[PDB]
RNA sequence: CGAGCUGGAGAUACGCUUUGACUCGGGGAUGUCCGAAUGGGGAAACCCACCUCGUAAGAGGUAUCCGCAAGGAUGGGAACUCAGGGAACUGAAACAUCUCAGUACCUGAAGGAGAAGAAAGAGAAUUCGAUUCCGUUAGUAGCGGCGAGCGAACCCGGAU
RNA sequence: GAAACGAUGACUGAAUCCGCGCGGACCACCGCGCAAGGCUAAAUACUCCCAGUGACCGAUAGCGCAUAGUACCGUGAGGG
RNA sequence: CCCCCGUGACAGGGGGCGGAGGACCGAACCGGUGCCUGCUGAAACAGUCUCGGAUGAGUUGUGUUUAGGAGUGAAAAGCU
RNA sequence: AACGAUAAAAGAAGUGAGAAUCUUCUUCGCCGUAAGGACAAGGGUUCCUGGGGAAGGGUCGUCCGCCCAGGGAAAGUCGGGACCUAAGGUGAGGCCGAACGGCGCAGCCGAUGGACAGCAGGUCAAGAUUCCUGCACCGAUCAUGUGGAGUGAUGGAGGGACGCAUUACGCUAUCCAAUGCCAAGCUAUGGCUAUGCUGGUUGGUACGCUCAAGGGCGAUCGGGUCAGAAAAUCUACCGGUCACAUGCCUCAGACGUAUCGGGAGCUUCCUCGGAAGCGAAGUUGGAAACGCGACGGUGCCAAGAAAAGCUUCUAAACGUUGAAACAUGAUUGCCCGUACCGCAAACCGACACAGGUGUCCGAGUGUCAAUGCACUAAGGCGCGCGAGAGAACCCUCGUUAAGGAACUUUGCAAUCUCACCCCGUAACUUCGGAAGAAGGGGUCCCCACGCUUCGCGUGGGGCGCAGUGAAUAGGCCCAGGCGACUGUUUACCAAAAUCACAGCACUCUGCCAACACGAACAGUGGACGUAUAGGGUGUGACGCCUGCCCGGUGCCGGAAGGUCAAGUGGAGCGGUGCAAGCUGCGAAAUGAAGCCCCGGUGAACGGCUAAGGUAGCGAAAUUCCUUGUCGGGUAAGUUCCGACCUGCACGAAAGGCGUAACGAUCUGGGCGCUGUCUCAACGAGGGACUCGGUGAAAUU
């Protein structure tokens, strides 16, 4: 536990609410992580500790740089307490090694990737995630995302070597109610069972099931909502 | 509601016809033995304080 | 201005008035705190500062916007004026055009008045000749699910 | 609507006297006027305030008020 | 966590000790289930008896934020 | 009719024009986790004193929370402000906007939180950590001495900084006992005679090699450039050195001494009851916090504000003759609140309304325990109409022969049960549970004996009808529907089979994400997250599962060709003029998305012509005919359970079938008990009736 700013639940902006439920909470804080892992690079650094850390599911690494400062940072599945971290493009890429994928061997599985130089990490960092190279092609790298997808990248971006892990939210069972309010509000609220006048599923003497939309008109089973921009171009293999 | 309620104002006659009854009956005063004043038959007489000697604080 | 005055108050006491009170006119001087409010905060009239002038008491400045600078602006006005934005009930015996209306309301700006104004005009006489207002033309020309219904201008008279 | 002209958000984009606009699509002819700078009394409107008047009222009338936006009601706008 | 017994895929069972739980009974507290009462009420929704919850998705004070076709809603078209 | 809870009241005495209703005394009764006490908020003077006696006070009133007048409130340290920051508010300069205006970093405002110097008493009619008395502490400014030198920022760092449950040890507040101590007297009814009875039985401060659990702890040297923008004699990291034990540092509290106060009562005057002066003892034993020690120990996951004060550290800086710091004196101390009511006739409820209101204190005895229950201290109060009567009927209670659900829509209601020991406890089960299952026994008093003590066991004895002897205080069981579960809901007729839920599934979303609020290429929420994430929809523990039909609609993908907008393109047609020219109309082809079209997809709409119901269940909460038919239980069953099947109009995630456990759920049965009932009776209280006081309503 240790030099964090404070964190405030709010579920709403400037007027009224916005994202539906969520609204219990527990006072979590906020941990700032660095993610970009640039202004450090050249510093090697040794796994003080692992942190287990909420608004994250991803277990958190405080690394110590020669300089003096310590950071947290996102801790791949494997590292153990008192390893070695290296950031710049001189760093054996190994579990913890912030790497660029210019120099980032193909099948190379890694996580915190970002998108543009900088800007911090964005790709693979929630609980146990893998992004693999796949074959450098100019400027712009091939990888797969955790969607089972394919962007280019321009190598200029560094990249932490391995897998985040956290363990899995597979035996994680919430078990019974009220744990998801040690978290968010009391979840999905079945339109189904309102008002013709609150949602589109509403009304109907007895039980429904016609129409399917959310809860403004527009379809939620198989219907497209990303639009026609730039990244675009950039992206390869949306679907599946 | 106020459930049952009179079907129509009474005379003037009728609220009459009624109080017939309402007479007070002027006491019957005694007059005391002594002081000789009036009193109530059974009773101690205001004014003196007797019945037959001076019970009462004068 | 000349016997009275001492507010409404209807009371007592004290008093003040020809070196003319009082009252009426007309200029000054005082004018705590709040309020555009403007030293800063503020749930109005409260709470806290600073710099300067200084006997301390006490005085004064300390807001933003235009401008060297004087100096101007922020606020408030019953209705009237112009402007930006602009309903619906209602009618059409229903209703979507259309009507009710560019009315009601909101907002901005302004004054005692505004707005408008000195012609790339109106008109059919090779006429009038800035603008505005009243009369008339006329409910004519015309507009209109050519339905409901809406409705000019020139000429001519008059304010000026 | 055959529908001109005025206006403007968007694209465009002219001339200048043997020049320019318009006179209800449009053309010629005929005709009236010169746009893209400006300021301007006066007659016009209203009425918080003032005076005068009234085939106006005279106290359940007349303003809500012979005075009070008070008492009273409302968290409040507000009503009164 | 510490001791004792057991084995054919099977386990576990036992004793101490620990102190878990949208765990149990139950008062404050929160609620309002059934009946009577009360309906020109003590009360514009209550009382008595009874009952539900009782460390939880709990109960509550202060300050503050969201509103009208709008907010809020563990969702009755409920509350505003 | 009512006079606002059935917590009662009686007498005496006093005042007065007049008193049930005011005052005094003496009794009675009611509350006592409160109907006592202290605040908050809110209200304001309601507070105190003297008067008053219209109206208000459900009745009187000589009285009052009402009317009149006067008085009362006192703070360097208590709260707040001159200090801090959270949500949120605002916001120069910035981003947006038909106007008005909408957002917004720093900064600022902003407690409900942080920070911060006092205690013990006395006492006006009415104030008190505010006034007095005693002793204390904080800051500031000056003087004096000491000192002998730096002082050290709107900047860095350290720190302030923080959860839930459970728990060891010491202690206090506070409470209990005694043939302890002090004080006062008296005692009689039969006895006691004091080893009886009542009452009191220390608070502050200062010192003390005194006792004392518990609690806290690195310092130092150096290294490195890459860290704290910079600088650092600071902080972090690296390494060296001693950091077993320990050791220190600190002491909650106790004890002793001193001293200051208080202290049951005593005495005196008295204008009637206060005033004044004085004063004893302070023991041993026992219990004990939600507080103190302390930011203690262990465990747990859902992983638990900021900012200033503060500590150190430099920059800059004036200064190293006169510094910072300590001490001893002195002077100094601002504004606002501080009365009274405050779980209530003083606040919100139109009424002095049976309601609503946040926090704190909350004694004793008995009872495993307790903030329960009974009684009761302190203290507070008998509820602003009263008296009689003892009928009908109404409300709230007590008992009830014989019977025992015959009542009735339903055992609705009301009984029974009812605590704590011991023994004993089924089906079924996710092995937890079903269980407090079911059933049976004990329970008081004395004595001896032994025990871990309050307490308890063993044996003997005793008394009653009866011994959780009075108050608090589960009725139990079989079977079925629905829903898994705790939970949630129609404030004021629905609590439930509703909703939610853990779990499952489809799908969307590449991150200025999908999506949503918004005048807006502003801002913002999603998320300071990033696909094991977020959105949407449906289903709803767990279990075995979940079929057939893509014709139609939708969604995805395919995509030759057909069709389709503006626009491009200018022929063809017409106008005017003499003419050049100027002007009307208007194709071919070409031209986006989409629509037609091809395929696909059912935990998509949906159906069972595109197919026709795999399993499972079935007259079921979905069956019409219908009280179907047989069986069950009953003397007798339209209901209920089980089968069958002819499923009017079951059926597999609008989920099918089942399922331990859970339910103020719904249905049927049984055991016990009962005034539900055959039939009601008797009794009680509160109305109803009567008299005195006050005195409505709807309706007409
Ligand atoms: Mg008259
Ligand atoms: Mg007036
Ligand atoms: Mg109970
Ligand atoms: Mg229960
Ligand atoms: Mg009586
Ligand atoms: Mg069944
Ligand atoms: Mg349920
Ligand atoms: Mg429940
Ligand atoms: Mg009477």
């Amino acid at each position: 536990l240790t030099e964090a700013l404070p964190k405030t639940g709010g579920r709403n902006n400037r007027g009224r609410i916005t994202s539906r439920f969520i609204g219990g909470g527990h006072k979590r804080l906020y941990r700032i992580i660095d993610f970009k892992r640039r202004d450090k690079s050249g510093v090697n650094a040794k796994v003080a500790a692992i942190e287990y850390d909420p608004n994250r599911s991803a277990r958190i690494a405080l690394l110590h740089y020669a300089d003096g400062e310590k950071r947290y940072i996102l801790a791949p599945e494997g590292l153990t307490v008192g390893a070695t971290v290296n950031a710049g493009p001189e760093a054996e890429p190994k579990l913890g090694n912030a790497l660029p994928l210019r120099f980032v061997p193909v099948g190379a599985v890694v996580h915190a990737l970002e998108l543009v130089p900088g800007k911090g990490a964005q790709l693979a960092r929630s609980a146990g995630t893998s992004v693999q190279v796949q074959g450098k092609e100019s400027d712009y790298v091939i990888v797969r995302l955790p969607s089972g997808e394919l962007r280019r990248v321009h190598s200029e971006c560094y990249a932490t070597i391995g897998a985040v892990g956290n363990a899995e939210h597979k035996n994680i069972v919430l078990g019974k109610a009220g744990r998801s309010r040690w978290l968010g509000r009391k979840p999905h609220q079945r339109g189904s069972a309102m008002n013709p006048v609150d949602h589109p599923h509403g009304g109907g003497e007895g039980r429904t099931g016609a129409g399917r939309v959310p809860v403004t008109p527009w379809g939620k089973p198989t219907k497209g909502l990303k639009t026609r921009r730039k990244r675009k171009t950039s992206d390869r293999f949306i679907v599946t | 509601a106020k459930h049952p309620v009179p079907k129509k104002k009474t005379s003037k006659s009728k609220r009459d016809m009624r109080r017939s009854h309402h007479a007070l009956t002027a006491p019957n005063l005694t007059e005391c033995p002594q002081c000789h004043g009036k009193k109530l038959s059974h009773h101690i007489c205001p004014n003196c304080g007797y019945y037959d000697g001076r019970q009462v604080l004068a």
